[PDB]
């Protein structure tokens, strides 16, 4: 169970990073830092469900 | 060359014929000389800067060691080895003296620091000097190696141990200055060579002597079979 | 068969290189081809002699012959190949051909150089094919001058100090060897004595076995680096041209192991069986000491030198721990190290001479300008890490198996020594990747100008690939170097007497 | 440097193919830890003539020796640890096997093609029976 | 004949060694004279016309590992020097390092009483005390032992060869001097200021307490009236020989137009392209006084007779101002600017 | 020769000789978010890359290309080994005497002779490559004799 239940989350996180990466600079800790991110249900549904 | 040959020819006869009884009291004595002769004649040889004086130290101050190195250990099974080593030493010494005379006359200096670059200006003389020097060092394919070898192999075969080890050790030590001057031959740092080898119009008698004395420093070391077969018939 | 092969195989290189002299033709061009053709011819003759004129099924000597040379102290042209010799002979031919190729763009002298290369070639094969003890010694010391000249003419900044230390040290080490020669030569010289084959039945008295054993062991520890006798290696490796250093740290080191196998374990058993455990202990502590001092160095050439030092502990521990595989795994180890160390020194000398920076701290990101060097360097670093697949693994594995199943041990040091040996696997990557990370990773300045920075051309790349492929081929199916049935007679003598 | 404790497998001129110098770990004296390694070793010499039965049988005399020394020693360690009754027939079995092994080794040392297989047939027939009397 | 000098120290105590080298090349003509010094000192020998090639072995540490020791001896010995004249005040250990170099005439300095007075038997002409304070007196023993000591050679051969006469190669004179000059303001009509702060500027190895730096406030007060007036009207060259990228951000000699350069001991050309120089007791003093280059030296007090012997360099051009308080960071900076405003 | 000096000594184990990953003057702009798509196919790219060596030119190619498909087939329809090791033997000789009989280029010779006044051309090209043993221009005695026009 955990194999898939974690691989899905990793792939989703990668997708979220590359989706929001054009708004903030091309930089880790400027992206993939979910405190300046936050709230994406409206913008990318298919990778949110 | 000839002083050493004549002295070593007189010594064995003057010490073996009228001194049967005193063996155990001069066998030791000569040993005390040899153990010193092959040491004090090498250390100083390292620090030298003149060619003639360095040759005096090395080729005489020391090399008059392993000749004696069997006179003490002799039951008439060794004298052949002394004859062979003398025959090797005469040639391996006259070669380097001929080369030194030739270069000194052609340039006008003696000190070591002027032999730099000599390989590039005239390579034949540098090669025929390096050959004799290495032979003096006693390296396997040359003649001095087999000389020292057959001098030890008969002299270890006679019991005495604390003279062969010192001989080999001081030979290893003697390798140093030989390789030093050899290194000074092979070089190409144009801004280092003094204006002595720089003006050297390279080019009979001395050439003939040097070239027929240097191949006798490489061939007999491998062709010592008839020389050995000849040197065994000595009873005196 | 009676058509002499080994005589030809020994007198071909030096002879056919003596024609380089007295040949006024050019500056550099023609000599390179005239030397590589001779090298390839020699290697082809070697493999022809091995393939259809060898058996792999009998532990005697093959292709032997002899003559009369000096006849006073019985010393002949006695010469013969055997199981132990064959692997090292083939490896020498191979790696020296490839070294002579790697020495392609040398135009300083290019006439003395290739001749000296051929001389070292002939000397190595002469030693590895010897059958008469004095002739073994002659071949041993014959190479001492050519290597000194190659050091003092080409290579490194402080070439002189390294060269003189090396020559003095090796010449001094050979003194105890000559002592052993004089010792066991005079021991009943009527019985052949100087015929390395007919010495298997010698029964020497006590307190003399030990002295000859030590007289050979000191010289070997001089040649093959053992801990208290290793100080010469970093200087004579960090200063040598990579062309020289390839054959130097891939063949000349392994002579110290081949001789120790051939004249100690085969001739002086009760002088070696009462001295094996200390050999094992010394090798075990060497495996970790060499690495712990390698990690400290700061110029990667000396680091590679120390990495070569470290792997010489597996050979030691395999010589001790008297088994069939422990001795047999040592041979595979000398082969799989003559490959790896040689290639690593070639890569170190090829990366350098392009950057002219020796200290491992200023090496920027060289991965951006030259990818292929980075790839072929990481690959051989992995090989040196004892990584499986490559041949750097199976050798150490068989060494472990030989130590474990050894009969001359009862479980007390048979485990602690294995532990201290396995610490080497924790220790080696710490100093290999520490170099791989400083010198290659990271993004240095914008090294866009394609000047003094060009990836390896066809020659160097082919050399790297042609040395690499044997590593994989051996590490996948090692039994391409277990064609050794002499150990079934080599370890036959020792195996029952006391203790 | 290892001895035997039931001298009946040594035929006239007591010796065999055996290659001393092989490490055999301690398994404990029992007629269950020897009748098992003897099986799982006598299983190999069945699989011997599968690929290396023909095609330059110069390694066969380098592996038969090995995987038969195990049998030669473990079978003695076994035949010791058995009741008096079962010892005569087990010993008789031992005799026929460790003679067929010498025969097979001596025949394969000659580098033949059909003699090897004809001889191996007998040691297979007997050696398939060893995996049952256990 | 070959000669080797083993001068020790950094820059200011090595730039003063040029008279000895010139006296060597004058007494014995056509002599190859090499030199071994410290890394910071060897930098000075890139502007000279006598030495063959320099080297770097001795900051004169305590341990130095016994392979870099031998190899150094292994390169002094294997060129066969004749007189290895030395400095660094050999006792009884450093005397052996000279002795093993199998030359003919070993002459050097030794400790009076301290550090194992010694001086050994295996030496020649050991002399005066150690810490080597005075400048242009300096090696004062050497300019007497090499003077007519031997033979019909004329009476003392030109007692203390002309003072520092360093030359500049026209390649370095043009290209690097121009590139660094025109990086910022440049007309060849400016004024160099040297003593700023303390990393490795010259440090003089002998001044001790003063001349290391000024608090950069006196420098601002001086500079504000340097370009004031059409005399130069170029010069704002605080010339920081430091890590000044750690200092340029605090040039309270307001950073408006106060230029700055980084330099090795190559700044001799930059002096030669200036219109003067004003600095404390440092290498700039001797370098400027070597050429005409009217300088203004500001050291503590009365040390002139130690650090500045040619009081009248050319026309009493190089003038010196002392400090009545003795501490360098107090001076009649007003009279200083008065003196400076003329050039 | 100026060779400016050095500065506040750096970490012995400086993590990666690089700019510290603060001013790494783009993340993902130096290695990944970079590519487009331009041109150039496959085969006209391969047979425009095997010719930046002119590796052989003529016959010296035929004996080098048709050799591997004759020493891989050799391990089939088997032929005795003697035939196989004189085949490779006569190759290594024929290929050698064609290489050493090719012209010479300036980079081949000594360093001190590589740097002429661009009279190296008529000293080496058509001057060396037009004689056999003449040694009229034997200037390998370096003191800058230069013995040429």
């Amino acid at each position: 169970t955990h194999a898939y239940s974690k691989a899905l989350l990793f792939l989703g996180s990668g997708s979220v990073i590359h989706s929001m990466e054009p708004l903030v600079g091309y930089s880790p800790d400027k992206s993939q830092n979910m405190v300046l991110m936050g709230g994406l249900r409206k913008y990318i549904p298919i990778t949110r469900t | 060359v000839t002083s050493k040959v004549a002295a070593s020819a007189s010594a064995t006869r003057i010490l073996d014929i009228p001194f049967y009884f005193s063996s155990n009291e001069w066998h030791l004595l000569l040993e005390i000389l040899a153990i010193l002769s092959m040491i004090l004649g090498n250390l100083l040889a390292i620090t030298q800067t003149s060619m003639k004086r360095m040759l005096a130290y090395s080729s005489i101050g020391q090399i008059g060691y392993v000749i004696i190195g069997i006179i003490v250990g002799d039951s008439n099974d060794g004298y052949a080895s002394m004859i062979t080593y003398m025959l090797f030493y005469i040639s391996m010494n006259l070669g380097t003296f001929a080369c030194i005379v030739l270069f000194g006359l052609r340039t006008g200096t003696d000190n070591i620091r002027d032999y730099a670059g000599l390989y590039m200006k005239d390579p034949f003389l540098a090669l025929s000097l390096a050959l004799c020097l290495l032979s003096l060092g006693g390296l396997p394919p040359l003649a001095g190696f087999f000389g020292k070898l057959y001098l030890f192999w008969c002299g270890w075969q006679a019991g005495l141990y604390f003279l062969v080890s010192i001989g080999l050790l001081t030979s290893v030590l003697s390798i140093y200055y030989y390789l030093k001057i050899i290194k000074l031959l092979m070089t190409g740092r144009n801004q280092e060579i003094t204006p002595y080898v720089r003006n050297y119009r390279r080019s009979n008698s001395i050439e003939l002597s040097m070239t027929v004395c240097v191949i006798a420093s490489t061939i007999p070391g491998i062709s010592m079979n008839p020389i050995l077969a000849i040197a065994q018939d000595t009873l005196f | 068969s009676y058509f002499p092969w080994l005589t030809i195989l020994v007198v071909l290189p030096i002879f056919a290189g003596s024609l380089i002299f007295f040949l006024p033709h050019k500056g550099n061009k023609i000599v390179r081809w005239y030397t590589i053709s001779i090298c390839l011819l020699e290697f082809l003759l070697m493999t022809y002699a091995f393939c259809y004129h060898f058996q792999l099924e009998d532990p005697l000597i093959q292709l032997k012959e002899d003559y009369k040379w000096i006849d006073v102290f019985d010393f002949h042209w006695r010469l013969g190949i055997d199981g132990l010799s064959l692997g090292s002979i083939l490896l020498t031919g191979f790696i020296t051909t490839l070294a002579t190729l790697a020495a392609w763009p040398i135009t300083r002298n290019s006439r003395l150089f290739y001749f000296l290369m051929l001389a070292m070639y002939s000397g190595q094969i002469g030693l590895f094919s010897s059958r008469d003890l004095l002739l073994f010694f002659i071949m041993w010391e014959l190479e001492l001058i050519p290597v000194y000249l190659l050091l003092s003419m080409w290579g490194g900044k402080r070439r002189l100090y390294s060269a003189t230390k090396f020559i003095l040290y090796t010449a001094g080490g050979s003194i105890f060897f000559l002592i052993g020669v004089l010792g066991m030569g005079l021991y009943g010289s009527n019985e052949p004595g100087l015929d390395l084959e007919r010495l298997i039945n010698q029964s020497y008295p006590a307190t003399l076995e030990i002295l000859l054993y030590f007289g050979f062991l000191i010289a070997y520890a001089v040649k093959l680096p053992i801990i208290p006798l290793h100080t010469w290696l970093p200087d004579t490796h960090g200063e040598a041209h990579y062309s020289t250093c390839m054959l130097l740290a891939g063949i000349l080191l392994k002579m110290g192991a081949y001789g120790l196998i051939r004249i100690n374990m085969e001739l002086l058993p009760h002088a070696h069986y009462l001295f094996s455990p200390w050999l094992v202990i010394i090798g075990a502590i060497q495996i970790i000491y060499a690495a712990s001092t390698s990690l400290g160095q700061r110029n990667f050439k000396k680091r590679i030198a120390y990495s070569s030092v470290s792997h010489m502990g597996f050979i030691i521990i395999g010589i001790g721990s008297i088994t069939n595989i422990g001795l047999n795994g040592a041979i595979l180890q000398i082969l799989s190290h003559g490959f790896i160390g040689a290639t690593l020194f070639f890569l170190a000398g090829t990366a350098s001479d392009r950057m002219r920076l020796v200290y491992l701290e200023e090496l920027g990101g060289i991965s951006i300008p030259m990818p292929k060097i980075f790839t072929m360097f990481s690959s051989f670093s992995m090989a040196s890490l004892a990584l499986p697949g490559m041949s750097g693994f199976v050798a150490e594995l068989v060494v472990f198996f030989g130590l474990i199943t050894s009969p001359k041990f009862l479980l007390m040091p048979k485990a602690l020594i294995t532990f201290v040996m396995a610490i080497g696997m924790i220790l080696t990557p710490i100093y290999l990747l520490s170099m791989l990370r400083q010198m290659f990773y990271g993004y240095k300045l914008f090294n866009v100008p394609n000047a003094n920075f060009v990836d390896s051309g066809p020659r160097e790349l082919f050399i790297l690939i042609c040395i690499f492929l044997p590593v994989i081929g051996i590490g996948i199916y090692p039994d391409f170097v277990l064609s050794l049935s002499v150990d079934r007679v080599e370890a036959l003598l020792s195996n029952y007497y006391p203790k | 440097k290892i001895r035997n404790k039931e001298i009946n497998n040594g035929e006239t001129g007591t010796r065999s193919f055996v290659k001393n110098g092989i490490y055999m770990a301690d398994i404990g004296p029992s007629f269950a830890a020897h009748a098992y390694r003897v099986r799982s070793s006598a299983f190999d010499l069945l699989a011997l003539e599968d690929l290396l039965g023909k095609e330059a049988s110069n390694y066969v005399n380098k592996y038969l020796r090995l995987k038969a020394t195990f049998i030669y020693y473990d079978f003695d360690k076994l035949i010791t640890a058995a009741d008096p009754d079962a010892k005569p027939p087990l010993l008789d079995l031992a005799n026929r096997l460790f003679d067929s092994f010498e025969k097979l080794q001596a025949a394969v040392t000659t580098k033949d093609d059909t003699d090897i297989g004809s001889c191996y047939a007998d040691t297979k027939l007997i050696l398939q029976e060893v995996m049952t009397r256990m | 004949r070959r000669v080797c000098c083993v001068v020790s120290g950094g820059v200011y105590e090595n730039v003063l060694f040029f008279p000895v080298v010139q006296m060597l090349k004058d007494r014995y003509p056509g002599v190859l004279v090499d030199v071994v010094a410290s890394a910071r000192g060897k930098q000075v020998y890139e502007m000279c016309k006598n030495v063959r090639y320099a080297n770097v072995y001795d900051p004169d540490d305590e341990w130095p590992e016994p392979a870099e020791y031998t190899h150094q001896l292994g390169v002094m010995k294997n060129r066969y020097y004749d007189m290895v004249l030395s400095t660094k005040l050999a006792g009884t250990g450093h005397a052996l390092f000279l002795f093993m170099s199998s030359a003919r005439e070993k002459v050097g300095y030794v400790y009076p009483n301290v550090n194992g007075a010694g001086a050994g038997l295996f030496l020649t002409e050991m002399f005066k005390p150690a810490t080597t304070n005075l400048a242009d007196g300096g090696y004062n023993m050497y300019q007497d032992m090499l003077e007519w000591l031997g033979r019909p050679a004329k009476g003392v051969p030109q007692q203390p060869i002309p003072p520092l006469r360093v030359s500049i190669s026209k390649k370095l004179r043009a290209v690097v001097e121009d590139k660094y000059n025109r990086a910022g303001v440049e007309k060849g009509k400016y004024v160099v200021i040297h003593g700023i702060e303390s990393d490795s500027v010259a440090n003089m190895k002998s001044r001790g307490d003063d001349d290391c730096l000024l608090p950069l406030e006196l420098w601002a007060e001086i500079a504000k009236e340097i370009s004031s007036g059409g005399n130069g009207l170029r010069p704002l060259f605080v010339m920081p020989h430091e890590r000044h990228r750690e200092e340029i951000e605090e040039i309270v000699g307001e950073e408006t137009a106060y230029l700055f350069i980084t330099t090795p001991g190559q700044l001799t050309c930059l002096i030669n392209d200036s219109a003067g120089v004003v600095a404390t007791n440092t290498a700039a003093v001797q370098l400027a006084n070597a050429r005409d280059k009217p300088c203004v030296a500001l050291f503590s007090s009365k040390e002139k007779a130690r650090l500045f012997l040619p009081y009248v360099e050319e026309r009493k051009s190089c003038t010196v101002v002392a400090s009545a308080t003795g501490k360098l960071a107090g001076i009649d900076i007003e009279a200083v600017k008065k003196a400076v405003k003329d050039l | 020769e100026p060779d400016l000096q050095e500065d506040p000594i750096d970490k012995w184990r400086t993590n990666g000789v690089s700019p510290e990953d603060f001013v790494y003057g783009v993340y993902d702009g130096h290695h990944t978010y970079d590519e487009g798509q331009e041109k150039k196919g496959f085969w006209e790219d391969v047979s425009e890359w095997y010719q930046e060596a002119e590796p052989p030119q003529g016959f010296q190619a035929l004996i080098s290309w048709s050799f591997p498909p004759a020493v891989i087939l050799g391990m089939a329809f088997d032929v005795p080994g003697e035939y196989l090791y004189i085949g490779a033997a006569i190759f290594i000789v024929v290929f050698c005497i064609i290489e050493m009989d090719k012209p010479d280029k300036p980079h081949n010779f000594e360093p001190e002779i590589y740097m002429m006044e661009r009279s190296k051309r008529d000293k080496l090209i058509a001057d060396y490559n037009s004689m056999d043993i003449w040694d009229f221009n034997e200037k390998y005695g370096e003191l800058w004799d230069f013995t040429v026009n």
